């Protein structure tokens, strides 16, 4: 694993997800369960470390 | 004779078009499905 970089266009290579993109920080809450976000086209937009 | 009475005709009948756009979701709907025929185009084209 690598660690965590801000504005700053990079691959996302998770458990089962994959990507490239820029994470920023977010204000979203997560249910205990759940790993990934997505928007209403199935479109990541939010995730949990 | 009714400069006013025309304007309260004019803006009456603007305040029930108001009415109906803050109650009726339709009211727009060219547009509306324009933009969800827009939405689901591009939406489909994800789902493709």
């Amino acid at each position: 694993s690598t660690n965590l970089v801000k504005n700053k266009c990079v691959n996302f290579n998770f458990n089962g997800l994959t990507g490239t993109g820029v994470l920023t920080e977010s204000n979203k809450k997560f249910l205990p369960f759940q790993q990934f976000g997505r928007d209403i086209a199935d479109t990541t937009d939010a995730v949990r470390d | 004779e009714n400069q006013k009475l025309i304007a309260n005709q004019f803006n009456s009948a603007i305040g029930k078009i108001q009415d109906s756009l803050s109650s009726t979701a339709s009211a727009l709907g060219k547009l509306q499905n324009v933009v969800n025929q827009n939405a689901q185009a591009l939406n489909t084209l994800v789902k493709q």
